[PDB]
């Protein structure tokens, strides 16, 4: 475990922080929402058209989506570098800069990469506002005024559930705060120990790694709320009293929430599985080096 | 900047096809909208003819036109594309060119182009001055049809009546009447102006009592 | 699939007014509006029966839900289409042409002989106008020499006069001039809400 070899942890949400990028697949959460939509296309026959949309529209955003990624991908394998020579001090030796001026381009590097991710699916951004309002003018098809029936929208929910139950929350749960307790401990050690040692480029390559794992708990952290508020909404609609029929326009309602309920779930999993296993590698080099900075002092 | 559509001609053709017909969309995005047209007949416009995906490759024809009609469109060029073979004197029509929402109504529509499908002579119009105050003037045996008829250039438009053409045996037919003062007739006689722009024919002959 | 109309209406400047659309097997809300002009491309005001485009006046308004659909409009200044969009084929309705009221009138009549190049033609055609007859029912008998003919006699009927909102009749005899011999003069009658006025 020499260094970190994926950095696939960067994300960057919009000013207006409705829209949140993530560097894996299908980078947008709004994808996973319409890819889950297809599947309430299916039961009405006067939704049989969407499949051409999500065949075409939908097809052609996460392939241009995925697209405006690669165009980062050389600017990240910059920045991805600066962290390798920033976190092991063999390394850093060879540089021989400054280790503040050094820590200076990764700030400038982390927003530009950022920066990156944000900015090239800007015109990809009006298109999931796009798709998604089309939808609602699609949804307009049903052959119901005031009679919708509710049936469809809730054997949705019994399934749902299942594949709700899959997902262990409660491991999860435990996962983060023993780690962040590890995290604790050791920067409150570091603050009395960098009077204690004179030499800082062993303590400061770990200060690194230590800053860099701290912006890697709040993603894993914001995440298992919304998974947290996913599973708790869509569990208290099936709790809630059931109507049969309800009304054309809001059964449109009914139907975006639980798909958008649901897509930052199925979103919230894939990040929340890989931070963790970057969580675990980052606090593997932490220790690689705890037993390099104990052994010098002694001799 | 502005929605619009434009069409081809259009004008008589004969029945062995030989006609294509083409549609211009400008200020909006031509992919996210779907594409159709529109048949038109004197009593219409219930028939529809077929439309095609923002891709191209899913279009859906009428049952009864399917065989000798293709629908195709260009999503570089902003061209919407048919395509009619074995043409029929039903095929004769009005067309319309239209934007598709995705709720399947039709937003927008395209100016129109006029399809003719028979097997008639162009044939020019023989013009004979009516005399008795009304004063009329009587077009006879005229293809094809599209005509208009002008009064003194365009001086007088207030009583003036034009009546719809007839199609008899094989040929069309219309006859159209003035209505002037009695005082003004001296001073000012003025022809009849018809013009045939399909057989590109505008001859006039002066009322004569 | 499922489609109809209804024969056209009349009413005056300015009321409110229903169009009727039925049709077979419920479309829910899928039914459209398009606006028609004499001699102009069909334009959409209405959609899913309750929901007007941007560019509409707000006089238009639509209602109606799964069979029956009505278009009522509150002020006016022509021909309306319903459509159902649901399932194929998407069938308009026939159209209900418009016409507005106003007093009775009585029809002008006039006898024109036939032209001077058309009996050296051969033909002989003699045509008679009866115009700015208020309401559209009307009738028209042939009679030469005195004697009525029920052959050959070709009319056409104006559209509705938009500015005085008086209907046009045209009525033409053709026929060869080996038969314009019979008679040396001719007249034109015609029935309507008078009086016969035969002239």
């Amino acid at each position: 475990t020499n260094t970190t070899d994926n950095i696939d942890y960067f994300d960057i949400s919009d000013e207006s922080n409705y829209y949140l990028i993530s560097q894996l697949r299908p980078h947008f959460s709004n994808i996973y929402f319409f890819d889950e939509f297809k599947r309430y296309a299916s039961y009405h026959t006067e939704i049989k058209r969407y499949e051409d949309i999500h065949k075409t529209k939908v097809n052609s955003l996460l392939n241009e989506a995925s697209r405006a990624i690669g165009i980062c991908n050389r600017a990240k394998n910059t920045v991805k570098g600066l962290i390798n020579i920033l976190e092991n001090p063999q390394k850093f030796k060879t540089q021989r800069e400054s280790y503040d001026v050094k820590l200076r381009q990764y700030e400038e590097k982390k927003e530009a990469f950022r920066g990156c991710l944000l900015n090239k699916n800007r015109k990809n951004l009006d298109q999931i506002k796009k798709i998604n309002n089309e939808i609602r003018d699609l949804l307009e098809k049903l052959k119901c005024s005031q009679d919708c029936q509710t049936n469809v929208y809730f054997d949705m929910i019994k399934i749902y559930l299942v594949d709700f139950k899959k997902m262990p929350y409660e491991n999860y749960d435990t996962f983060i705060k023993q780690y962040k307790n590890s995290y604790l401990s050791g920067v409150d050690m570091i603050r009395k120990i960098e009077k204690q040692i004179d030499n800082p480029v062993t303590i400061n390559a770990i200060k690194f790694t230590q800053k860099e794992m701290g912006y890697i708990i709040d993603r894993f952290e914001y995440h298992l709320q919304k998974v947290k508020h996913s599973i708790d909404q869509v569990t208290a609609l099936s709790d809630g009293v059931k109507p049969k029929q309800v009304t054309k326009n809001r059964l449109k309602e009914y139907y975006f929430n639980i798909g958008n309920y649901y897509s930052i779930f199925k979103f919230g999993k894939d990040s929340l599985n890989m931070l963790n296993k970057a969580l675990i590698h980052k606090e593997k080099i932490v220790h690689n080096l705890l037993g390099e900075l104990f052994g010098h002092l002694e001799e | 900047c502005e929605v619009k559509l434009v069409e081809s001609e259009g004008g008589l053709v004969q029945p062995g096809s030989s006609m294509n017909l083409s549609c211009t969309a400008s200020g909006f995005t031509f992919s996210d909208y779907y594409m159709a047209w529109v048949r038109q007949v004197p009593d219409k416009g219930l028939e529809w003819v077929a439309s095609v995906s923002y891709d191209g490759s899913i279009t859906y024809y009428l049952d009864s036109l399917k065989s000798r009609f293709i629908i195709s469109r260009d999503n570089v060029k902003n061209i919407l594309n048919l395509q009619m073979s074995s043409l029929k004197s039903e095929d004769t029509a009005t067309y319309y060119c239209t934007r598709v929402t995705v709720v399947d109504s039709f937003d927008y529509w395209g100016q129109g182009t006029t399809l003719t499908v028979s097997s008639a002579k162009t044939t020019a119009p023989s013009v004979y001055p009516l005399a008795p105050v009304t004063l009329g003037c009587l077009v006879k045996g005229y293809f094809p049809e599209p005509v208009t008829l002008t009064w003194n250039s365009g001086s007088l438009s207030s009583g003036v009546h034009t009546f719809p053409a007839v199609l008899q045996s094989d040929l069309y037919t219309l006859s159209s009447s003035v209505t002037v003062t009695s005082s003004t007739w001296p001073s000012q006689s003025i022809t009849c102006n018809v013009a045939h722009p399909a057989s590109s024919t505008k001859v006039d002959k002066k009322i004569e009592p | 699939v499922m489609t109809q109309s209804q024969k056209f209406m009349s009413t005056s400047i300015g009321v409110r007014v229903s169009v009727t659309c039925k049709a077979s097997q419920n479309v829910g809300t899928n039914v459209a509006w398009y606006q028609q002009k004499p001699g102009q491309s069909p334009k959409a005001l209405i959609y899913s029966a309750s929901y007007r485009n941007s560019g509409v006046p707000d006089r238009f308004t639509g209602s109606g839900s799964g069979t029956e659909f009505t278009l009522t409009i509150s002020n006016v200044q022509a021909e309306y289409f319903c459509q159902q969009y649901d399932s194929y084929p998407y069938p308009f309705g026939g159209g209900t042409k418009l016409e507005i009221k106003r007093a009775d009138a009585a029809p002008t009549v006039s006898i024109f002989p036939p032209s001077s190049e058309q009996l050296t033609s051969g033909g002989a055609s003699v045509v008679c106008f009866l115009n700015n007859f208020y309401p559209k029912d009307i009738n028209v008998k042939w009679k030469i020499d005195g004697s009525e003919r029920q052959n050959g006699v070709l009319n056409s009927w104006t559209d509705q006069d938009s500015k005085d909102s008086t209907y046009s009749m045209s009525s033409t005899l053709t026929l060869t001039k080996d038969e314009y011999e019979r008679h040396n003069s001719y007249t034109c009658e015609a029935t309507h809400k008078t009086s016969t006025s035969p002239i």
